[PDB]
């Protein structure tokens, strides 16, 4: 009746930030100070909710996503930021009400010679709405000239290798993120702090 | 019962220093068996932890701060303390701190000229 959030925090495997993963917790007993007292992580840092509070709420569900970015753009995982992953990737509303977590992962998602393993979305028509998800391929237009989605000039594939090297400065070396998102229905509510 | 009220903050021009403490009560024995951490508050419901220290020393902190920022505890005393180097006026907000799952009403941090 603890909630799991281990399953989702210590995660063999993380998805890239265009294909984040969310993971629904509900019916359960949530004990926040096993994350916020951690020195684990570098960032915690919530919105629309105090601290203070977080183990004497109860919520409908909270979501978990979780997913691996640069350091430096760990910034744009708030409310009111612009940005490739802001814009492109992992998109958070103005309303925003939940907690943001991320700890420097150099030791397990970076490779010598680069990891072709995470990935970005590098173009796009247009920004995505919060809380969308976008993990299509289709060939992108970058001339005034339709690609017919083959390859080729001015015809880009849409994703980007981050391409981690564990020599990198500390901005541009992997981070793991979660977010978590508290959500308030008409319904009862499941997911408590132990009191 | 436990409790904890946070001091040393105030005015104080860019690029000054502040040292604030985090002072607990009605621990016994105990202070030390727990994490401790400073928050710092910004307008619209917006909380950044700022440093955390766990039971054995161990911290870390936001890019944000780090370098300007330490965390140190004394289990002796009951304190923590967090020293603030070459502030910024992004840096004002109400600070405050918590010793497990105790948490303080804050104090006020002013950076401006
Ligand atoms: C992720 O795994 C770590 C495993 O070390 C968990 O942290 C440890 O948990 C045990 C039992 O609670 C403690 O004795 C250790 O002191 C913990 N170490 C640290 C560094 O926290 C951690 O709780 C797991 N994460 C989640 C969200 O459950």
């Amino acid at each position: 009746n603890l909630c799991p959030f281990g399953e989702v925090f210590n995660a063999t495997r993380f998805a890239s930030v265009y294909a984040w993963n969310r993971k629904r917790i509900s019916n359960c007993v949530a004990d926040y100070s096993v994350l916020y007292n951690s020195a684990s992580f570098s960032t915690f840092k919530c919105y629309g909710v105090s601290p203070t509070k977080l183990n004497d709420l109860c919520f409908t569900n909270v979501y978990a996503d979780s997913f691996v970015i640069r350091g430096d753009e760990v910034r744009q995982i708030a409310p009111g930021q612009t940005g490739k992953i802001a814009d492109y990737n992992y998109k958070l509303p103005d309303d925003f009400t939940g907690c943001v977590i991320a700890w420097n992962s150099n030791n397990l998602d970076s490779k010598v010679g680069g990891n072709y393993n995470y990935l970005y979305r590098l173009f796009r028509k247009s920004n995505l709405k919060p809380f969308e998800r976008d993990i299509s391929t289709e060939i992108y237009q970058a001339g005034s000239t339709p690609c017919n989605g083959v390859e080729g000039f001015n015809c880009y594939f849409p994703l980007q290798s981050y391409g981690f090297q564990p020599t990198n400065g500390v901005g541009y070396q992997p981070y793991r993120v979660v977010v978590l998102s508290f959500e308030l229905l008409h319904a009862p509510a499941t997911v408590c702090g132990p009191k | 019962e436990v409790q904890v009220v946070e001091s040393g903050g105030g005015l104080v021009q860019p690029g000054g220093s502040l040292r604030l403490s985090c002072a607990a009560s009605g621990t016994g024995s105990t202070f030390s068996t727990y994490a401790m951490g400073w928050y710092r508050q910004a307008p619209g419901n917006q909380h950044e932890r700022v440093a955390i220290i766990d039971s054995v020393g161990n911290t870390n902190y936001p890019d944000s701060v780090k370098g300007r920022f330490t965390i140190s505890r004394d289990n002796a005393k009951n304190t923590g303390y967090l020293q603030m180097n070459s502030l910024k006026s992004e840096d004002t907000a109400v600070y405050y701190c918590n010793l497990g799952t105790i948490w303080g009403q804050g104090t006020q941090v002013t950076v401006s000229s």
